[PDB]
RNA sequence: AGCCGGUAGCGGGCGUGGAUCCCUGGAUGUCCGAAUGGGGGAACCCGGCCGGCGGGAACGCCGGUCACCGCGCGCGCGGGGGGAACCUGGGGAACUGAAACAUCUCAGUACCCAGAGGAGAGGAAAGAGAAAUCGACUCCCUGAGUAGCGGCGAGCGA
RNA sequence: UGGUUCGUGGAGCCAUGGGGGAAUCUGGGCGGACCACCGCCUAAGGCUAAGUACUCCGGGUGACCGAUAGCGCACCAGUAC
RNA sequence: GUAGGGAAACCGAGUCCGAACAGGGCGCAGCGGCCGCAAAGUCCGCGGCCGUGGACCCGAAACCGGGCGAGCUAGCCCUGGCCAGGGUGAAGCUGGGGUGAGACCCAGUGGAGGCCCGAACCGGUGGGGGAUGCAAACCCCUCGGAUGAGCUGGGGCUAGGAGUGAAAAGCUAACCGAGCCCGGAGAUAGCUGGUUCUCCCCGAAAUGACUUUAGGGUCAGCCUCAGGCG
RNA sequence: CGUAGGGUUAGGCGGGACCUAAGGUGAAGCCGAAAGGCGUAGCCGAAGGGCAGCCGGUUAAUAUUCCGGCCCUUCCCGCAG
RNA sequence: UGGUGUUGGCUCUUGGUCGCGCCUGCGUAGGAUAGGUGGGAGCCUGUGAACCCCCGCCUCCGGGUGGGGGGGAGGCGCCGGUGAAAUACCACCCUGGCGCGGCUGGGGGCCUAACCCUCGGAUGGGGGGACAGCGCUUGGCGGGCAGUUUGACUGGGGCGGU
RNA sequence: GGGCCUGACUGCGAGGCCUGCAAGCCGAGCAGGGGCGAAAGCCGGGCCUAGUGAACCGGUGGUCCCGUGUGGAAGGGCCAU
């Protein structure tokens, strides 16, 4: 539930559709919709823990986007990153995006 | 997944070498503890600019030797000592005889590096080998006389 | 050429040396309010630092300064709140209609929220769709209640 | 799942919550399932006047009202209550 | 509008069904003296009626959205306060008795308790009165509790399909089987009501069929107008 | 009740420049489509804790407030120990 | 509640499979047990024959194959017996089975490092542990809640009847 | 009661009965290809009047009508059920 650090993949809004009947493409006389009502898709968000300049950082992100995360780690070698926060250092990561 | 190892690894792999693991292996044990490293198209480069790098400095040993090779091979070291008919009153060392073959011949030797295991103590025509890189063993006739 | 607002009166003044009045700019602008030193039952209360007043150390007053967040190497910049409709985005009903009702309708409407701005949105083809064609987007007319969609019902509608 | 006229339909297209997951022009998307052929177009970065909407505000004009009308208010009204 | 027929391909004054040159469905054809006149059709105005809109006006009970409310009331939380006077006399304790030791018995002392009587205080049993009241729940008489599951001040928290409830669908600001305000909103109302000047001509129906229909509709019958026929 | 004029005097009463209660708010931190919901510290929050004034006189109207008498608190500075 | 993501390491046991080593096939008939279709008219042997004894392994009870040791210059085909197809020898592939391996599905154990809990101490310790939680998806239970439906005629309505 | 047979027809259909609609009903005749009869002729189920169900959605056989740039295909139409 909520927000991708990485995607900004977010919870969005579907329809729950209950049907009934048998397909016409079965042979049957077709689908009738039993009802509608609306519901979420949750973003599959995880945590991934990631030690960067000897701070612990951690990300709440998608499972899609969990490789972004080291990739990010990576391109954070080139960076003037200790003494920093642990909150400025995910500033900086996440910057390289 | 891809990545590259830092380290032997017991029935996975050698160092410098690209296996494919699973991602929580990878994640969660292999990359924390330093074993390993992402198998990236920019790391896979440096990989490759160190085995570049290796290789360059190795066959150019290979080639600083195998030079050596002519330098010696092609000349005979002589020592005078005094000696009466074939035994030497002081002796010969592998210190001595790198000593001796920069004053004539100009070559600079390591005497550690040479093959003699006691002082030569007797005149004669003596052949020892230098090693100066393994693979490339070095020939040195070494004539040891009188006077 | 009168004038000291509505507003006359008492009691006093000003104006051709150009008043009142009108327009523009500026100055002053207690306290509250985003309200931002801190607190708080808005318009009250209580502080720190620098400077000043008083006889002034206690006490009090005056001036300046002190919230938080974001971005940039403590300091700079910026944000915050409001605005009748309009606009985009994130959420999003029901009565009702279907002469009952569930899919459907009402309607992506009402409404909540965020955001902008004098507009906003969209916009320079991974388009259209049959022409060997057109040439970003937006807006009006038309195409057309067509094509279609539809408990092929009510209706909906490119 | 949503969007489209498209309510699962022969359902493509655009978008995307989940899973899998490429290539760089001999690449890719599209022309309504799919295949071939023939064409169109170049995704996954951003900006962009004008023509458009509105009316708190100013002005112009009414085969508009004329104090029970016309704004709730012509008046000290979002007041008294 | 100038062509229709056919599900369509398609043909075309025809076309569709069909083997059919059959039969049938649906279609095709002005006046006067080249002149004028009329006309298909179509545009605009006007009027009647229809569809979509709130669609003749007024009226629900309700539904939904977003807010406002626990200064009333209900529960709980924090902190305070209150309960005249009188009565009964638990345990214990002390002493006496008892016994092997005891249980236990008696006396005194003691002062317990959703104990008793009864003010304050909290209630509200029965009766009478009030009934356009003194009062939108009062008054008098009587009556229940009154150290407790007691009463009460102040400061707080919990709310709308939600709270709260020693439970009555009680109470949540004088009407709660789902609060109030504003909005959707002119909801809907096949029901009830109301529908405004004058004269003139005509003039019904209350049946049939069908109808989740029966006090509502569609068609038909019956009224009226315009044109034609005669 | 209409018009006017006067009238409320504090270091010691009450509250504030003191404390905390429920609760509220809230660095850290957590959560949630937006709005927003939580949250040890801290802060706010009193009719609880803490804290120095009694008796009399006076006005048309105020008085532990003015006056009189007798007492007391804190802060600043100084002197002495 | 199945699948899948988050989600990993080792092992055992089973199941699928491919890659090898392999072994394996018993009608009339034909010496003996003939799996196919070709190559095939020759093969083998100090890389020690004819044959003698002991073990394994399937065992159509006749053997087959695998080993150990003497003997240590011998044996089977082609022909022909021969049947549907025939013999030595090399392949490509089956029936079934075995052991190594890859790749996997299912169970069992263990591990730790994801994830969760916890510890005055926190780049750490301890505990749970790839479970749980959480995402997407499957089917189910579900008046806890929601929206509704619950006919008409009728000597009133209901009941009955229609 | 018996013999032969499948008219328990296919393409139509003048004209009517009934009737608010939609339905229901009767039907001579012509053409195709038949049955019975020497022939006249009869036969488009049953002496008759009940034995039934609109449309929507769908199934199956046929047709080869449409086929989303084109050829197919998907899917539909049409006739029958
Ligand atoms: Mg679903
Ligand atoms: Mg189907
Ligand atoms: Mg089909
Ligand atoms: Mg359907
Ligand atoms: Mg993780
Ligand atoms: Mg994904
Ligand atoms: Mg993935
Ligand atoms: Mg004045
Ligand atoms: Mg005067
Ligand atoms: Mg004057
Ligand atoms: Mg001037
Ligand atoms: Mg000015
Ligand atoms: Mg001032
Ligand atoms: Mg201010
Ligand atoms: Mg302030
Ligand atoms: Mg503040
Ligand atoms: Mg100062
Ligand atoms: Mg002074
Ligand atoms: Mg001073
Ligand atoms: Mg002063
Ligand atoms: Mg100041
Ligand atoms: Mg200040
Ligand atoms: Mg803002
Ligand atoms: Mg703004
Ligand atoms: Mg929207
Ligand atoms: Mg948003
Ligand atoms: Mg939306
Ligand atoms: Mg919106
Ligand atoms: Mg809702
Ligand atoms: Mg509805
Ligand atoms: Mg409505
Ligand atoms: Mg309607
Ligand atoms: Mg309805
Ligand atoms: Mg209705
Ligand atoms: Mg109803
Ligand atoms: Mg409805
Ligand atoms: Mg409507
Ligand atoms: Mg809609
Ligand atoms: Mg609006
Ligand atoms: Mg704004
Ligand atoms: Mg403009
Ligand atoms: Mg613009
Ligand atoms: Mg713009
Ligand atoms: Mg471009
Ligand atoms: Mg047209
Ligand atoms: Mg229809
Ligand atoms: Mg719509
Ligand atoms: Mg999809
Ligand atoms: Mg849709
Ligand atoms: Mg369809
Ligand atoms: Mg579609
Ligand atoms: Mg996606
Ligand atoms: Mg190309
Ligand atoms: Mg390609
Ligand atoms: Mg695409
Ligand atoms: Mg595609
Ligand atoms: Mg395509
Ligand atoms: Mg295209
Ligand atoms: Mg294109
Ligand atoms: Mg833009
Ligand atoms: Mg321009
Ligand atoms: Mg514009
Ligand atoms: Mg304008
Ligand atoms: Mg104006
Ligand atoms: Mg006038
Ligand atoms: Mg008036
Ligand atoms: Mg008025
Ligand atoms: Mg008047
Ligand atoms: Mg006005
Ligand atoms: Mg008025
Ligand atoms: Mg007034
Ligand atoms: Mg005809
Ligand atoms: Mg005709
Ligand atoms: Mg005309
Ligand atoms: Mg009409
Ligand atoms: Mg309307
Ligand atoms: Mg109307
Ligand atoms: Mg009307
Ligand atoms: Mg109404
Ligand atoms: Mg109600
Ligand atoms: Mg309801
Ligand atoms: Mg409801
Ligand atoms: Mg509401
Ligand atoms: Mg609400
Ligand atoms: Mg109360
Ligand atoms: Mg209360
Ligand atoms: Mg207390
Ligand atoms: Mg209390
Ligand atoms: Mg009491
Ligand atoms: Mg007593
Ligand atoms: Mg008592
Ligand atoms: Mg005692
Ligand atoms: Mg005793
Ligand atoms: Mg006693
Ligand atoms: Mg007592
Ligand atoms: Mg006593
Ligand atoms: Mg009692
Ligand atoms: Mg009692
Ligand atoms: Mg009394
Ligand atoms: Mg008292
Ligand atoms: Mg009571
Ligand atoms: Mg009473
Ligand atoms: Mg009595
Ligand atoms: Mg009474
Ligand atoms: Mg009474
Ligand atoms: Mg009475
Ligand atoms: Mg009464
Ligand atoms: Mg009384
Ligand atoms: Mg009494
Ligand atoms: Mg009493
Ligand atoms: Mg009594
Ligand atoms: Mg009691
Ligand atoms: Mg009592
Ligand atoms: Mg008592
Ligand atoms: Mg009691
Ligand atoms: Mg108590
Ligand atoms: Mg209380
Ligand atoms: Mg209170
Ligand atoms: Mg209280
Ligand atoms: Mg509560
Ligand atoms: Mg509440
Ligand atoms: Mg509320
Ligand atoms: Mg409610
Ligand atoms: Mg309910
Ligand atoms: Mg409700
Ligand atoms: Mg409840
Ligand atoms: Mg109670
Ligand atoms: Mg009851
Ligand atoms: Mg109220
Ligand atoms: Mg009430
Ligand atoms: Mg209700
Ligand atoms: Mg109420
Ligand atoms: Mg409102
Ligand atoms: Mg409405
Ligand atoms: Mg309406
Ligand atoms: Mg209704
Ligand atoms: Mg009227
Ligand atoms: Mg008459
Ligand atoms: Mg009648
Ligand atoms: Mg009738
Ligand atoms: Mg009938
Ligand atoms: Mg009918
Ligand atoms: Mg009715
Ligand atoms: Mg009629
Ligand atoms: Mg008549
Ligand atoms: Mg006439
Ligand atoms: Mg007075
Ligand atoms: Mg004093
Ligand atoms: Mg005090
Ligand atoms: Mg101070
Ligand atoms: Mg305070
Ligand atoms: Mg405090
Ligand atoms: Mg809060
Ligand atoms: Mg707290
Ligand atoms: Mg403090
Ligand atoms: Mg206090
Ligand atoms: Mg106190
Ligand atoms: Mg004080
Ligand atoms: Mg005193
Ligand atoms: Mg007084
Ligand atoms: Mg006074
Ligand atoms: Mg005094
Ligand atoms: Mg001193
Ligand atoms: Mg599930
Ligand atoms: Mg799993
Ligand atoms: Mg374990
Ligand atoms: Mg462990
Ligand atoms: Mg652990
Ligand atoms: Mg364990
Ligand atoms: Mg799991
Ligand atoms: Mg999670
Ligand atoms: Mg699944
Ligand atoms: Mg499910
Ligand atoms: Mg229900
Ligand atoms: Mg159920
Ligand atoms: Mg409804
Ligand atoms: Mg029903
Ligand atoms: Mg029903
Ligand atoms: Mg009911
Ligand atoms: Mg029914
Ligand atoms: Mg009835
Ligand atoms: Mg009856
Ligand atoms: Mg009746
Ligand atoms: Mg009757
Ligand atoms: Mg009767
Ligand atoms: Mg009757
Ligand atoms: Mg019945
Ligand atoms: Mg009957
Ligand atoms: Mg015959
Ligand atoms: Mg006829
Ligand atoms: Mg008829
Ligand atoms: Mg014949
Ligand atoms: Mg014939
Ligand atoms: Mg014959
Ligand atoms: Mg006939
Ligand atoms: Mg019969
Ligand atoms: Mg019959
Ligand atoms: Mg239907
Ligand atoms: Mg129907
Ligand atoms: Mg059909
Ligand atoms: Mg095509
Ligand atoms: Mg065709
Ligand atoms: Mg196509
Ligand atoms: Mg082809
Ligand atoms: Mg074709
Ligand atoms: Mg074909
Ligand atoms: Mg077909
Ligand atoms: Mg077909
Ligand atoms: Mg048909
Ligand atoms: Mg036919």
């Amino acid at each position: 539930s909520k927000v991708c650090e990485i995607s900004g993949k977010r919870p969005i809004v579907a329809n729950s559709i209950q049907r009934r009947g048998k397909a016409k493409r079965e042979g049957g006389v077709g689908k009738k919709t039993t009802g509608i009502s609306k519901r979420r898709q949750y973003p599959n968000l995880q945590k991934v823990r990631v030690r960067v300049a000897g701070q612990e950082i951690t990300f709440r992100v998608a499972a899609s986007h969990i490789p972004k995360v080291y990739e990010l780690v990576e391109r954070a070698k080139g960076l003037k990153l200790e003494g920093l926060s642990p909150k400025e250092i995910k500033k900086e990561l996440l910057k390289l995006l | 997944m891809k990545v590259i190892l830092l380290e032997p690894l017991e029935n996975l792999g050698d160092v410098g070498q690209v296996v494919d693991v699973k991602p929580g292996y990878a994640r969660n044990y292999l990359l924390p503890r330093g074993l390993a490293v992402l198998a990236t198209e920019s790391n896979l480069k440096a990989l490759e600019a160190r085995i570049r790098a290796q290789a360059k400095r190795l066959a150019e040993r290979k080639a600083e030797a195998e030079r050596l090779k002519e330098i010696l091979e092609n000349l005979t070291l002589t020592i005078p000592v005094r000696a009466g008919e074939t035994k030497i009153y002081g002796s010969v060392t592998a210190k001595d005889i790198a000593e001796a073959l920069s004053r004539q011949h100009g070559v600079t030797i390591d005497p550690k590096r040479l093959a003699l295991e006691k002082p030569i103590k007797e005149l004669g025509e003596y052949v020892l080998t230098y090693k100066p890189h393994p693979e490339v063993p070095i020939q040195l006739k070494v004539s040891v006389v009188a006077q």
